[PDB]
């Protein structure tokens, strides 16, 4: 095993990595979603802004 | 139909979302008398007709079993 | 045709014809989303959802809450509500009648305009009102004269009311409703220490609030109880999982409104505040609201709340002249009663507004034309 | 055209088009190459061997086994199966459907890029897609939310599944599958002292897996039935040679699932670790996976697993609340069932990758686009 | 005689008289146990093992961890803990002086209760307080007015503090702590696959969250950084065995506060948190905390935190006012060296539990007496 699994898997899970991940598109989407303060804030400032 | 336990409304939503906007012949249905529901409002050579849901998608489905015939051909008749 | 009311106090929304006893059903406004990657490619994505359905499907929805304060949060939001409303529970265009809208009294102008401009432009209505919630109350509670106290899903009120008229000077308006209260439960429960935070956590507490709750009658003496006794303690089950059970932690929480410490303010609560506002109001009309004394909807569900405000009123009367306060049993619905009452009468014929002012004038019109 | 499915699945290897109810046909994914001088002149020497083929011929061949703990070792004997298995059992080619690929969940992502690199480019493959057990798992088992524990011929796996979304924070992930156990058994068989090691001999052991073994109902009383009885000791030949007989060395195996002493680790079990996944996973739904809980393949092949695991649950739920559990005849081939079902339905034409985005962009392109 | 402090902010424990500038020594707060025979006849076996002495033996020991969520678990454990660092670093007898104790604020009861009870009974010892984190945090920092987080090994925290009082409503308490985080951090490492769980095997970690942690500046920006680049990735060994390199999975860890979906939960993450736990705190001072900024311990030690947090309160703020925050060098330390001074002022002779109180009176004492 020492030459037959080691010589693929110490050579090339050496590099593993590179996306933006979808999931971290689930995280934006979700961040949107729960930045209370930016939603309700802005939505009354603008509406409350007008008086008449 | 082979998405279990679950409703006609489903698909109807996904109609509304699918169809609805976007294929023209195909309508929602107006108002009309005679019925309870109708559902599906779609054009034809024949003029435009207007159609309607029971829950039903199962009766489309095609059970089989190998075993049934299998040992029909068994059988003496 | 016919008239169809829609009530927009907070809680549970409740919209019914005129002339039928109860409406027809009734939704949280909770509005809630998706929290997690959609897995089942099977599943149509609905990135919405909202009313029992989402009380249904809860747990990876996420929810968010469109009236605070009795103010409300994010009107397209709103809209999808009331779509739902409509279509779903009432098989109803908005050609088909007049409605009518229920509103905290003394709060920001712009929830008349935009939810006026929206209604009479996204639906299409025949006629439009919105009222004040204590006119109601007096409907259904059929006494001409009073004073009103409704602390429900949303802010909390005192208004008198005298016979056909507004005091809006003596008015108050306070938000310490029930939701906030529960909130403060949590920051409770943790000294048991089972705890959870999240939106749908604390709705979990509201039934709790439905069966557990009771009013205090004397504070120091119920602390003497509490040492002396369990059977103030009662046992309750998860809605599902385990059994909890739960001290003097119950009736400690109604007494935020009579203290507003625990969540710190001041405003020196119901009674003193009904008192003061008495005290503003002139002196002679005094007897009949100490007879006439009404209150409603979701605090006051609790049992016991008009014993002990009469033990206040008694502290703070002068003993020698009678006092009384109402406790009906459906006041949690009172207010969309009240309301049927109020579309019955033909005088809001005269009153509505209809499409051609809008037409004319802007939402403006509201502010002179209704209260 | 069609569409067609590989199963990889570790284990016997399973493959079909959409709309068959059952694959064509299965194979091991050994590998195995010759281990001594070729002195028949007369044979052709052929240097590498798969499949039923090898299972014959296995004797003089040595075998290598290209997955570990999920992990498939060694890419290029992978082409190897892979390009026989089409040519030989399918007579496909590349071109000729859209293919599916199956995946051990929260692995890393190396699997993925090569994969699918070597498919499109070694291959060419009108669309691709990687799917996670759990899914299928459900499809087949049709409820749309639940838990599933499949411990296959590979690592091991518990996810709750709500309806329609993931909970990927909610997953454990395990290295406890069959293999290995039976590896452990020779450390065991010592005792009564046969005693053969090499891969082959090995697998000679899953013969006995099928047939030897059954589930401990209780371990402390199988151990007093262990004194009191031989009727817990059965008979069996080598599969040619010897007969062979044997006691509790049957029970014990399993029992390493529950206590993962044996060959010692650990993570304190399936039940408890799903138990414990379950407390992650919020309070309200809990109930539904109470009644929906579903196991599959290899493991699960024992008789009476689905009861002492309802034993362990009954443990440690609160009594209170119902308890089932999901055991179905299919379960081996559960996960090839529900991609069948999964290449069926229309919305992977939105979804599968297609040659061009592997044209203008990379592996990345999965991470993102699939699960 | 002279008075001495016990730090048991979770994480290692800190100890120490008062007015030395740190404690003596400081210790984990692991317990561990044998797993396997003990077959060295010749050993002593000892059958629990803590602190620096397992943290050598850990092999064959496996962890239990006395404290979840800043709540401590076992009792006894914690017991045998106690008595350990007494005896063997502080050669000190329970006797010798008042000792303090340092809590997580706002959670069950039960803890003040037990450790206050065992502590003046299975310890005797002259005087006893627990003391909330903020307080030490303040007194460290040397501003009266503030506010802290510091999340440490344990339930991490918001609490404004104004000068001279406590705002209990105004707080926020979280168990987002960097443990649980460390634990998500293998469901990150799976992706290059080198993989172990086990707790000795999580606490290895620590070291790499010593070492290789930095705080996302920006995190598209990021992103876009590790496409171009490897500077962002660094190598670095098993602690013995393999060099380990590691790209983006370093920095994608701390930005769980800031988004704690990826363990998922919704409360908005630090910031947010804190912005609003200001807005809910009124509105004159919140300049002085704009001002007056302050951060501790376990998860601060990143370099980087207070320059995003900083980002995020000028996206929050309206930027037309002053914004800093503190970042001291010592904070890890912080609370200990605050608990010292605590420890050096008279008032607490005054102020300290006697034993003589809790002869005549319980565990009940310290609710009303101690915050
Ligand atoms: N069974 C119950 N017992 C006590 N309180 C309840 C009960 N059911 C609902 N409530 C509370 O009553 C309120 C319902 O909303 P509502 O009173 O209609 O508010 P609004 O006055 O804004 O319309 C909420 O505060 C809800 O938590
Ligand atoms: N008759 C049987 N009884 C019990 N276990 C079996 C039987 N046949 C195969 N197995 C085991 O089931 C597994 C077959 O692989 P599989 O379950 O498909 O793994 P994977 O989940 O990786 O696809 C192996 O562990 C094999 O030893
Ligand atoms: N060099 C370091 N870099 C970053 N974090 C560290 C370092 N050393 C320890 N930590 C973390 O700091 C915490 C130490 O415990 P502590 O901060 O004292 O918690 P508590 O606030 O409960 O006392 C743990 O989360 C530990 O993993």
């Amino acid at each position: 095993x020492x030459x037959y699994x080691x010589x693929x898997x110490x050579x090339x899970x050496x590099x593993x990595x590179x996306x933006x991940x979808x999931x971290x598109x689930x995280x934006x989407x979700x961040x949107x979603x729960x930045x209370x303060x930016x939603y309700x804030x802005x939505x009354x400032x603008x509406x409350x802004x007008x008086x008449x | 139909c082979m998405f279990p336990k679950a409703t006609d409304t489903s698909f109807k939503n996904k109609l509304y979302e699918q169809h609805l906007g976007k294929s023209n012949n195909f309508q929602k249905p107006k108002p009309a008398k005679g019925k309870a529901e109708a559902h599906f409002s779609l054009v034809h050579y024949a003029g435009t007709v207007d159609y309607n849901i029971i829950g039903w998608l199962d009766k489309n489905k095609d059970p089989l079993n190998e075993t049934v015939v299998g040992l029909y051909q068994k059988s003496g008749l | 045709t016919t008239a169809l009311v829609c009530d927009n106090g907070s809680g549970l929304v409740k919209a019914g014809f005129a002339g039928d006893d109860a409406p027809r059903a009734v939704f949280p406004s909770i509005v809630g989303r998706p929290r997690h990657q959609g897995v089942m490619v099977g599943m149509g994505q609905k990135d919405s959802y909202v009313g029992d359905e989402a009380q249904s499907k809860r747990g990876i929805l996420t929810l968010k809450y469109p009236i605070e304060h009795g103010i409300i949060t994010n009107w397209d939001d709103m809209e999808k509500i009331w779509h739902h409303t409509f279509y779903n529970e009432l098989r109803v265009a908005p050609e088909e009648h007049p409605t009518l809208l229920t509103e905290a009294p003394l709060n920001p102008k712009a929830n008349r305009e935009k939810m006026t401009q929206i209604m009479f432009e996204t639906f299409n209505v025949p006629a439009m009102y919105v009222a004040i919630q204590a006119v109601l109350s007096l409907y259904a509670s059929g006494r001409t004269t009073g004073i009103v106290l409704d602390s429900g899903d949303g802010v909390t009120h005192n208004v008198p009311i005298y016979e056909g008229y507004a005091l809006p000077h003596a008015i108050m308006r306070l938000d310490l409703a029930g939701r906030d209260l529960t909130d403060y439960l949590m920051k409770i429960l943790t000294e048991r220490g089972y705890s959870f935070v999240t939106t749908a956590e604390r709705e979990i507490v509201r039934d709790i609030k439905e069966k557990l709750c009771y009013v205090a009658l004397d504070f120091e003496n119920e602390m003497a109880t509490a040492a002396s006794s369990s059977s103030l303690e009662k046992s309750y089950e998860l809605p599902d999982g385990q059994v909890i059970t739960i001290g003097n932690e119950r009736f400690r929480c109604p007494e935020t409104l009579f203290q507003p410490s625990f969540i710190g303010m001041e405003s020196a609560g119901i009674h003193e505040t009904t008192y003061n506002s008495i005290m503003k109001c002139d002196i002679d009309i005094r007897k009949d609201l100490y007879a006439n004394n009404v209150m409603s909807g979701g605090t006051t569900m609790y049992p016991g709340i008009a014993d002990r405000m009469q033990k206040e009123i008694t502290a703070l009367a002068p003993s020698t002249m009678k006092i009384k306060i109402i406790a009906p049993p459906e006041r949690k619905y009172s207010v969309w009663i009240g309301g049927s009452i109020l579309a019955s009468l033909s005088t809001f014929q005269q009153m509505w507004i209809t499409k051609q002012e809008y037409d004319e004038a802007g939402p403006s019109i509201v502010h002179r034309k209704c209260f």
